[PDB]
């Protein structure tokens, strides 16, 4: 079910700009990061609450 | 550990491969012989099936951007060749940067038209043989067998100079003079070294008027069939070619020796009204691929088989720009930033007409995010959202 | 009206000359100048009286 | 005595059948008329069978695939 | 514009033996024996004695501030 | 310098080449790169007019 | 906050021009001189503002956020407007005067309407259909509703036109077109065939190519 | 009027409204670097203080951005422009910021100055291909010019005689988080046009290259030290085991190339410096039959043109212009398809800087002896050119008494001027030969020339022999007088000396006709580069704005705007032209071979 | 006066700005030129010829069916040869030959 | 700054190297320029070369060497006063790095060539734009550093990010940076509305309605090109949807 | 010979004035000549004596210009050695670090 290429560069995106407006963030503190460096360490640990639908 | 073992541990595996794939990697097995015997044939099996899983594009690409660059950075290194080349059939066929533009743009006329003559079974080997189906080819009329003209007198108005030679060295046939009678005005009879003296005695309606017989008789002499330019012979992989001039296709492969399965041929618009349509994509293929390895520099053939596929789109091919595939059908407003032409363009679809979305010039115009990339992806999202 | 700002004009002498040698940068004026008037009635956009 | 066919150059045509149709066109979710039509000129489609309105699959080989179709139809 | 007070590749003051440089030159005396007969050691030293162009006196004649 | 009145931009392959007539009178080798190439040239400095 | 689905084309009628349009221009001056550029005209008589005076048509509308709006000239004499010009010669030359009709025969009428659903989604092979229409009814001289009532031959090359009338028995004089002429025409051809052309009754009538009203362009383009 | 103002090359659809001029740029010129990162770039001091990034201070950068605010816009963290919730910037500059320092309710954005670590843009404009924008990782140095690493340097096409780059940086979250992901370095090593790789290594990489696996660099224990450290790599007490003690402990040039490798790689292929083919069958002939032998007693026997690898220790080879480069080089490229990505921006990385140190403390001048011949071999030449300039006088004399011999295509003239050139060609290579083969391959003139960066083996043997004849486009020099080219020869003449032909290297100089000739066939150069350009340009615009609107939907198809089909199973299905091998697909043969010696050997 | 002796001179102070007239060459005025053979048609004979002031081309072109044009430079309409020859200063065809 | 040769060796400071570590002589010299050896076996400029020895003689000997084309100073006779004078025929020396200080094994050109600096200096080269003065018809930037305006992205940048797949990128950079202008357009007309201050209530013209109207959000250069086709006499009919 | 009808004056001075700047021009390429015959045309240098009582919109100024070493005879009987352009710098070639 592995993501393309393009997928993964907006889950990135959208969740980059939710974590900017509010939206509480998960254990991912230390001592000063950019929202964006923030989405892509939630993305590794494979906690992304965002999933795809897959037109078919 | 024999052929029933493989054979049959490939056909169960088989449906996530592909078949060309399960020719090759049999064939592989089965040739190496210092053999491995049954753990490791499945262990090749599931590592094949992992690289083709890996290979394949992702769902949303650009293709139709990548191939337009790809094949239009090339054309800038596009420089000169060794014009000097060391061949004696091939002659003056336009290298270069203008033959990609005669390509792309379809141009009916084009420029240096050499059409390959392949030989059959029975004319193959033969070399004198080879010599007479050349005669048949050439043609020639009676102006170039001539250097100048001198005038005479009073009424044989014409005389035939250096050389004989056309006759004593390819063939063409000294019985032909007698036959030059056949469906003429006048016709007179006399040959002293093979040459045929044209007198005219008559009057009013001839009178000085030597320009009009010109284009006549004196230019109507057909010394053989498929009345087209000249003939070179070349020796390549033990059989004769014939790389002659011109391009007169449905004459030359009705010739009693010419192989009629091979000749392809460097035409573009009288392949499809003779071998098909389908048979004029493999013609735009392979003739761009013809040009790019002469430069020393490969285009890999996606790029080209997404062209060729599209310029045959409706069954009649069609140029690039300006009264093809951008003036052909789009939105309105795509018609409208190219072929600056537009009040006779954009002035005619001012007339009873709808214009939707779904360009790539349009989005960008009016501010929303194109099909194409990332704007093809579509989110979905529950909202409890614990920490955890 | 139209000031480009204050104190740009630190080089300038009385009559509106720049006594030489001094370290001119960034948007430095050279020479002050006042221009005249224009146009003291064409507009009347509820303060140009 | 040759004809169209035996080349190195054009690939083989055939004529669909009437449940064809409709087979071809749920796989892909397509409309009849979204498909890159043949003229009736042009001698590949004259030695058939060639009804204008009609589906024609070609078999055309690619060295970088092996066998690939490629489907059509007729317009006059 | 007035020989360099130093050379530009070996540090080594060069403009007190300049003009008792120019002023042997003119006389005929060869310049192979002149720079070796001063403190010339090295082709760093000497490649900016003997090829300049002292050309103060144009400029300086004009006269304004 | 010796400039000749044409188009900067549609090719002149004809007109860009270096003749046996310019000998010691047009210098084979300054010419000015850009679009030009070919069109603006130098008198020799051996020449009189 | 909503997108734009889909653009639709067509042609402003005149009566349009008048109700969009907020003002009438009629003193042929710009400035006179070097002060005061206010006039009755084509400055700001509540048109567009370009200067920072707040007169607008009564809704503030400094020089920040003010859109421009249009006047219009009622021109006293009608006006062929360019690029129609040669598809205006398309539509003359391929119709019967005085009534409207389209010089055709019943078989193609039923035929033609039945060709438009067939082709209903390709762009290129319906705009070859439309010239045929235009062939067939050139060489023509006899309607079915009118009893041949004398067909001039029309002109064209490249603006002014003429007709090729007999009065006495054979005469070949070239009568001027006129403007006046050809709009009083146009307005008696039925909206019924509008569809057998490449037209549409609801956004482009033909009488509407003429200029009987120029509209002006906005002060916020014209600086 | 209106159809100007709508049209006109620079109208309202391009010049206007689909190509606009933007915010948030710079432009300067480009200086080398080879010490930082493949996919870093400098930033000069003055242009980081004047572009900013917006930055919505959350809860963990909230120290951060108090420190940013607090310190003006002058010392280089420092910020610009905050932004409170309304909509009222408010200009840090004046005066005090301790009171806008205050308490800064999170919710606010705060510009301030770019720092190491955001991602910007670079762009290069001629923009032919699809690779000449990629987003680099901002790092900032004091001076006036943007830096950019060796290696990546063509795909930007560039070089470094004062040109000009240009980047901008993106702002929105949005934005910025898809030029990361999808457009950094590292994901642009290969190209779509041919497969094969196009970051790789330049000038010095290559026949730097070639100085550290020649048979003879053995290198002392002080220099293997020194160069571990200076070319990144991080390993402990094990440069072991000081292979040649005879003279002293000094180690093999083989294995201090062995360390770079990881750990499991078997790969063989031969290269451009094989001069001995024989001696590369034998090598290869063990191989295939006994496919591991013992890395120590057999291989022994190897050659410098027979590149072997196994287990990550290279038994046999040299690395020339076949392992890098940018066309092929097949060591990164099977790096890249066996072990990710990420792993080859760092083989990559410490290639080079590997590479660099031994050239720099080893020497590689060039001097005016290099193109030197001694005096018996310029005799032989001597008497090639004598006898090539006969063989042309007797030719004429063919055509003048009537011996023509013709050729059927061509007319006597044309068969004259045909046949002269051969013969002038011929006399040329044949001279090229001699040369080649006399000067050796141990000069710092050759060893550019054999591997290959910046160099050919025409111009080190256009610079001691001829020049060729000198044509132009395919003719011989017929312009000028009434039947004598220049004012100098003698009418009526065809000969090889007097119609364009050379006879002086760039070493013995050249006389005032032969110089004046090659004049001629110079400014022939100089034009076709300004021409062809601006008909290439043309021809793209045609076929992108033609064929831009071709995506691959999820069943694999290419399809128009109007739904028509265009292609079924994209590309003649299915593969990335960007990922196959060489027009082909799954590549089994390498796959085959890969798997079972890994499973065998263990 | 302010100046220096190096300087050569050959240049305009107007306005201030020191303007220099660069030589265009001409294309030898008064001359008459034969020009090349087959590219689209027989032999033409170019020429120009001007005299205070307006320049133009007068030319005396051939055809492949004899009908020797002469252009004029007003209103172009090419004209044939032995129309203009007759209709300038010779009546008589023996003082065409003459 | 850009330097070069008069034999066409261009190119830019690499950097700026102490005097220090600096590759010198068993003499007392130390280089200023270490020019790279790749160029001149490539480039074919076999008169540096002859230039660089012709320097050597003629600064050890004192008398400028003549050098004009054609009847020039011929070529064994520099390299025999060279040999002549202390040094070794063909210019090759012993050299010792300085960051630590061992022969080099090899033999290092070193001669004396003119160069010469030119005005490209990077002064007038660099300039950066953050947001600046723009055109008052359309609100974009201007043109030239003399009235202070940036760079200008024509059709080749667009079609170098839908390359890579940007479509979030494309959009910010082409509009964003630019006039956004929102606009009341009417419904069933098409056309736009017009409203009117001082009295609130807005109404679109042409058939006059009073609530069923909405807002569209589009470019001003978009609200410019519908004015180019309004003065014309077409008709651009909106038809809006929703998201 | 008893053949000829002429001689030549010196050959050297076939091309241009700022052509004439490169020495040894016969051993170079051709495009290398034609780079380096458009940057003596662009070269710093004191030019004039008479800079200061000047107003040009700009101007340049080297501070230690230097006659060039060795060069052709033709550029001492022009003047520009004696107003000239460029510095005498001493060279090596070897790679250095990167
Ligand atoms: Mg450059
Ligand atoms: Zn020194
Ligand atoms: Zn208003
Ligand atoms: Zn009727
Ligand atoms: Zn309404």
């Amino acid at each position: 079910f592995r993501y393309t290429r393009f997928e993964k560069a907006r889950i990135i995106g959208a969740r980059a700009l939710q974590i900017a407006m509010g939206a509480p963030v998960l254990i991912d503190v230390p001592e000063g990061i950019t929202p964006l460096q923030a989405a892509l360490l939630e993305f590794e640990k494979g906690v992304i609450p965002i999933t795809v639908i897959r037109p078919s | 550990v024999a052929e029933k073992t493989i054979k049959s541990m490939v056909s169960k595996a088989e449906l996530p491969d592909n078949i060309k794939e399960e020719l090759y990697a049999k064939l592989i097995e089965y040739n190496e012989k210092y053999k491995l015997k049954k753990d490791e044939i499945q262990a090749i099996i599931d590592e094949t099936v992992r690289e083709y899983q890996k290979a394949l594009i992702e769902p949303g690409e650009a293709v139709g951007t990548v191939a337009a660059q790809s094949i239009g950075e090339p054309s800038t290194q596009m420089t000169l060749n060794t014009f000097h080349y060391a061949g004696v059939a091939e002659i003056n066929v336009t290298l270069g940067l203008p033959r990609i533009i005669e390509i792309v743009d379809a141009r009916k006329n084009p420029s240096t038209p050499i059409m390959t003559v392949y030989l059959d079974e029975e004319h193959r080997y033969d070399r004198d043989k080879a010599l007479e189906v050349a005669r048949r080819i050439e043609g020639t009329t009676l102006e170039n067998l001539a250097r100048e003209e001198t005038i005479d007198i009073l009424n044989m108005e014409y005389v035939v100079e250096i050389d004989p030679e056309r006759l004593e060295k390819a063939g063409l046939d000294m019985e032909k003079v007698v036959r030059k009678l056949t469906g003429s005005f006048k016709s007179a009879e006399f040959e002293a070294e093979g040459y045929t003296l044209v007198v005219r005695p008559k009057k009013v309606t001839k009178l000085s008027d030597l320009r009009k017989i010109a284009e006549k008789v004196k230019k109507h002499r057909l010394k053989g069939l498929s009345g087209v330019g000249k003939t070179i012979i070349r020796k390549e992989g033990d059989e004769y070619v014939i790389y002659t001039e011109g391009s007169n296709f449905k004459q030359v492969l009705k010739v009693p020796g010419v192989d009629p399965t091979r000749t392809r041929t460097n035409n573009i618009w009288e392949i499809a009204e003779v071998l098909g349509i389908e048979a004029a994509r493999n013609a735009i293929i392979d003739e761009i691929v013809s040009t790019m390895r002469e430069q020393g520099l490969e285009v890999d053939v996606r790029h080209i088989m997404l062209v060729a596929d599209m310029m045959t789109l409706d069954g009649v091919i069609r140029p690039i720009g300006r009264h093809g595939i951008v003036g052909e059908k789009a939105s309105v407003l795509a018609r409208a930033a190219f072929e600056i032409t537009t009040q006779h363009l954009f002035a005619a679809a001012e007339r009873g007409e709808v214009d939707p979305l779904n360009g790539v010039v349009e989005n960008v115009l009016i501010g929303q995010p194109v099909p194409v990339g990332t704007g093809i992806v579509k989110l979905a999202m529950s909202l409890p959202l614990r920490p955890k | 009206q139209g000031y480009l700002g204050e104190k740009y004009y630190r080089h300038l002498d009385e009559d509106g000359l720049i006594f030489p040698e001094s370290k001119v940068e960034g948007k430095d004026v050279l020479v002050g100048r006042t221009s005249p008037p224009r146009f003291i009635e064409e507009q009347s956009s509820l303060g140009s009286m | 005595e040759f004809n169209i066919f035996d080349h190195v150059l054009v690939p083989e045509h055939r004529i669909l059948s009437e449940e064809e149709k409709e087979e071809l066109l749920k796989k892909y979710r397509i409309r009849i008329s979204q498909l890159p039509q043949i003229k009736a000129s042009d001698p590949a489609v004259v030695a058939l069978g060639a009804k204008p309105g009609d589906v024609i699959e070609i078999k055309r080989k690619s060295p970088t695939a092996g066998y690939y179709y490629y489907y059509r139809l007729v317009v006059e | 514009m007035i020989v360099p007070v130093r050379c530009f590749t070996c540090g080594k003051v060069l403009a007190d033996k300049y003009y008792e440089f120019k002023k042997r030159v003119e006389a005929g005396e060869d310049p192979g024996k002149v720079l070796d007969d001063l403190g010339v050691e090295r082709y760093c030293c000497r490649r900016t004695l003997l090829s300049h162009v002292e050309l103060i006196d144009q400029v300086m004649v004009y006269k304004v501030y | 310098r010796v400039t000749s009145p044409l188009s900067r931009d549609q090719p002149h392959f004809e007109a860009r080449d270096l003749h046996g007539t310019h000998w010691g009178r047009i210098c084979p080798t300054e010419t000015p790169e850009g679009p030009n190439c070919g069109l603006v040239k130098n008198l020799a400095l051996m020449s009189q007019i | 906050k909503k997108v734009i689905g889909s653009i639709e084309f067509g042609i402003l009628s005149p009566q349009e021009i008048r109700k969009m349009s907020a003002a009438e221009i009629t003193v042929p001056d710009t400035y006179d001189d070097d002060g005061y550029p206010i006039e009755g005209g084509l400055m700001d008589k509540r048109l567009g503002v370009i200067d920072p005076g707040l007169r607008c048509e009564t809704c503030g509308a400094r020089a920040g956020e003010c859109p421009g709006h249009f006047g219009h000239i009622e021109l006293a004499r009608p006006v062929i407007h360019v690029g129609f010009a040669k598809t205006i010669h398309r539509v003359l030359e391929s119709t019967c005067r005085e009534c409207g009709r389209i010089k055709l025969t019943d078989e193609e009428i039923e035929e033609y309407m039945q060709k438009f659903e067939v082709m209903g989604d390709r762009k290129g092979a319906v705009d070859k259909l439309i010239k045929e229409i235009h062939k067939k009814a050139k060489e023509r001289m006899v309607c079915p509703h009118c009893g041949a009532p004398q067909f001039p031959i029309k002109f064209e090359r490249p603006t002014i036109y003429w007709e090729l009338r007999k009065d006495e028995e054979g005469n070949e004089y070239k009568h001027r077109m006129m403007p006046s002429e050809v709009r009083d025409r146009l307005e008696k051809i039925p909206d019924k065939d509008l569809p057998l052309l490449g037209l549409h009754p609801e956004k482009s009538r033909p009488e509407w190519m003429v200029l009987t009203v120029l509209p002006v362009p906005p002060v916020t383009m014209r600086p | 009027t209106l159809a100007q103002r709508l049209k006109g090359k620079e109208g309202r659809f391009r010049g206007n409204l689909s190509g606009k001029r933007v915010n948030f740029s710079a432009r300067t010129v480009i200086s080398p670097d080879p010490m930082i990162s493949i996919n870093e770039v400098g930033v000069p001091l003055a242009v980081a203080m004047e572009l900013t990034v917006p930055e919505k201070v959350t809860e963990f950068n909230y120290e951060k951005l108090k420190q940013r605010v607090l310190n003006g816009p002058e010392k280089y963290p420092g910020a610009n422009y905050v932004i409170d919730p309304e909509g009222r910037r408010i200009r840090l500059m004046e005066s005090n910021r301790e009171l806008i320092a205050e308490k800064l309710d999170i919710g606010w954005t705060v510009e301030r100055h770019l720092e190491d670590g955001d991602v910007v843009l670079f762009n290069r404009q001629p923009s032919l291909h699809r690779m000449s924008i990629m987003a680099h990782r901002v790092r900032v140095m004091p001076y006036r010019t943007f830096r950019l690493n060796l290696p990546v340097c063509p795909p930007y096409n560039a070089d470094f005689d004062g040109d000009e780059m240009n980047l901008h940086v993106p702002q929105t979250e949005e934005a910025q988080a898809e030029a990361k992901i999808l457009m950094e370095v590292q994901n642009h090593i290969i190209s779509p046009r041919y497969g094969g790789p196009l970051i790789a290594g330049i000038q010095d990489h290559i026949s730097g290259g070639y100085l550290l696996t020649r048979e003879g660099a053995y290198f002392t224990r002080y220099e293997v030290e020194q160069m571990l450290m200076f070319a990144g790599m991080d390993v402990n007490e094990l440069p072991e085991p000081d292979k040649y003690e005879n003279g002293e402990p000094l180690w093999s040039g083989k294995t201090i190339f062995s360390l770079l490798l990881p750990d499991d790689l078997t790969i063989w292929y031969r290269n451009k410096l094989c001069d001995e083919p024989e001696r590369c069958e034998a090598l290869e002939k063990l191989i295939e039959e006994k496919l591991i032998p013992d890395p120590e007693e057999v291989r022994k026997l190897a050659y410098d043109g027979f590149v072997y690898i196994q287990n990550g220790k290279l038994l046999s080879g040299a690395v020339d212009k076949k392992a890098y480069g940018r066309e092929d080089g097949k060591l990164l490229d099977i790096i890249v398809r066996e072990y990710g990505v990420e792993r080859a921006r760092q083989f990559l990385d410490q290639v080079t800087k590997l590479t660099i140190w031994v050239i720099t403390h080893k020497g590689f001048t060039t001097a005016i002896d290099d193109e030197d011949l001694p005096q018996e071999a310029i005799d032989r030449i001597h008497e090639i050119i004598r006898e090539a300039e006969e063989k042309v006088q007797r030719l004429i004399e063919a055509y003048k008494r009537g011996e023509l011999e013709p050729l059927p295509g061509k007319t006597l003239e044309e068969t004259l001027e045909s046949k002269i050139m051969a013969v002038l060609a011929e006399a040329r290579d044949n001279a090229g030969k001699v040369a080649e083969r006399y000067l050796g391959m141990n000069n710092h003139a050759v060893i550019m020339a054999k591997t290959g960066a910046r160099g050919k083996i025409l111009n080190i043997t256009q610079m001691a022999a001829m020049l060729g004849q000198q044509s132009i486009r395919g003719k011989r020099l017929y312009r000028g007088y009434r039947g004598r080219v220049l004012t100098h020869f003698k009418p009526g003449d065809l000969g090889a000396r007097a119609r364009g032909f050379v006879t002086n290297s760039y070493k013995s100089g050249l006389t005032p006709q032969e110089y004046f000739f090659h004049a001629m066939g110079g400014r022939e150069g100089l034009v076709d580069t300004a021409v062809r350009t601006a008909q290439s340009g043309y021809m793209q615009r045609r076929l992108i704005n033609a064929l831009q609107d071709l995506k691959v939907d999820y069943d694999g198809t290419v399809r128009d705007p109007t739904g028509i089909i265009v292609q079924f199973k994209y590309g003649e299905d299915g593969v990335d032209p960007m990922k196959s091998w060489q027009g082909k697909t799954v590549d089994v043969d390498r796959v085959i071979v890969r798997t079972l010696l890994k499973m065998r050997g263990g | 006066l302010g100046e220096d002796p190096k300087d050569p001179g050959g240049y305009f102070i107007i306005n201030g700005s020191e303007r220099v007239i660069v030589s265009i060459e001409d294309l030898a005025p008064n001359k008459t030129l034969v020009e090349r053979d087959e590219r689209q048609n027989k032999v033409v004979a170019k020429v120009f010829s001007y005299r205070h002031g307006y320049r133009a081309l007068i030319t005396v072109e051939r055809k492949k069916d004899g009908i020797l044009y002469v252009t004029i430079p007003n209103v172009p309409k090419p004209v044939k040869f032995v129309y203009v020859m007759r209709a300038l200063g010779l009546l008589t065809d023996k003082e065409i030959v003459e | 700054d850009k330097f070069a040769s008069r034999h066409g060796q261009k190119g830019v400071i690499g950097l700026i190297v102490p005097q220090e570590d600096m590759p010198w002589t068993e003499s007392g010299i130390v280089p200023d320029l270490i020019v790279n050896p790749h160029g001149i076996p490539s480039r074919m400029t076999v008169g540096q070369l002859i230039e660089a020895i012709g320097g050597k003689v003629a600064s050890l000997t004192g008398r400028r060497v003549d050098g004009t084309a054609f009847i020039g100073e011929p070529e064994e006779k520099l390299r025999k006063e060279l040999e002549e004078l202390g040094f070794k025929h063909s210019g090759r020396e012993i050299m010792y790095d300085g960051i630590t200080g061992r022969r080099l094994e090899a033999d290092i050109f070193i001669g004396v060539i003119y160069y010469q600096r030119l005005h490209h200096m990077v002064a007038d080269k660099m300039h950066a734009r953050s947001r600046g003065p723009v055109q008052v018809l359309t609100k974009q930037p201007t043109e030239g550093r003399a009235r202070e305006g940036g760079l200008r992205f024509g059709e080749m940048e667009r079609d170098v990010l839908i390359g890579h797949g940007a479509a979030m990128l494309l959009i910010e950079r082409l509009l964003e940076e630019s006039d956004k202008t929102e606009v009341w357009v009417c419904e069933s007309c098409g056309h736009l509305a017009l409203e009117d201050k001082r009295r609130g209530k807005v109404y679109c013209p042409v058939c006059g309605e009073d609530e069923r109207i909405s807002k569209v959000e589009m470019s001003y250069a978009f609200k410019l090109l519908l004015d180019e086709l309004k003065a014309m006499v077409i008709r651009p009919s909106l038809r809006l949807k929703d998201r | 010979t008893e053949e000829h009808t002429h001689l030549e004056l010196m050959p050297a001075a076939i091309l241009g004035i700022p052509a004439s700047l490169v020495p040894y021009p016969e051993h170079n390429a051709a495009p290398r000549n034609t780079y380096g015959a458009g940057m003596a045309k662009q070269s710093l240098g004191l030019g004039w004596a008479n800079f200061r009582i000047r107003v040009d919109t700009r101007g340049h100024l080297m501070h230690y210009p230097q006659v060039p070493l060795v060069n052709s005879r033709i550029m001492k009987a022009v003047g520009f050695e004696d107003r000239p352009a460029g510095q005498n710098f001493v060279v090596a070639v070897l790679s250095y670090h990167g």
